[PDB]
């Protein structure tokens, strides 16, 4: 699960335990316009290597990276918002993905 | 009839580095400098140095 | 030891710099070939190209 940063929740954002820094292949942070209204994202396996393409305003979408696995991932998720700005009494706003 | 056909040597190579810098000068250049009784460790993995 | 992710970057790819003027090969951007570099000023590339 995870939590939102504005107007948290009574619990805490917990969904990975590690003593110590795992082994990774690719970290990176990306910045966007705070003011957007929609968001778009592709990703895609093929040949063994994996792509993905953000884009925050526009029609087109644009390149993030290119990565190289050599495994076939099979499963996607997206994990739930636990918040308390997203009720009915709160201001009229809802989650779609 | 062909011609010389000889290859150069020389080789550019240039590719996105795809991970971040360890930063370990930034750190061994700190203004505080820890106590022998201290010795603050400090551990860095996926960076490029 | 020859193993994880914290590799070096001294090894093999100096960053030379751009010889133009004379054929080089090029294997740079996961592309291999060879051709004469020249130099221009251009503003198409964008920051993900
Ligand atoms: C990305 O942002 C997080 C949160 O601010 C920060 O902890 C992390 O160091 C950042 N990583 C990079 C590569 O800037």
């Amino acid at each position: 699960h995870t939590v939102c940063k504005s107007k948290g929740s009574i619990r805490n954002e917990s969904w990975h335990i590690d003593s110590s820094e795992p082994l990774c292949l690719f970290k990176k942070n990306f910045t966007y316009n705070v003011s957007a209204d929609w968001l778009y994202f592709h990703f895609y396996q093929e040949r063994g290597v994996f792509y993905a393409y953000y884009a925050d305003v526009g029609m087109p979408t644009t390149f993030l990276f290119s990565l190289y696995l050599g495994t076939i991932l099979s499963h996607y998720y997206v994990m739930p918002l636990t918040c308390n700005a997203i009720s009915s009494n709160t201001d009229n706003e809802t989650l779609e993905y | 009839l062909s011609g010389f056909t000889v290859k150069p040597v020389a080789t550019v190579y240039r590719r996105i580095p795809n991970l971040p810098d360890c930063d370990i000068d930034n750190w061994l250049n700190n203004v505080s400098v820890p106590s022998p009784l201290n010795w603050e460790r400090r551990i860095f993995s996926n960076c490029n140095f | 030891i020859n193993s994880g992710t914290t590799c070096s970057n001294d090894l093999l790819y100096s960053n030379t710099e751009i010889s133009t003027g004379v054929c080089v090969n090029y294997d740079l951007y996961g592309i291999t070939g060879q051709g004469i570099f020249k130099e221009v000023s251009a503003a198409y590339y964008n920051n993900w190209q």
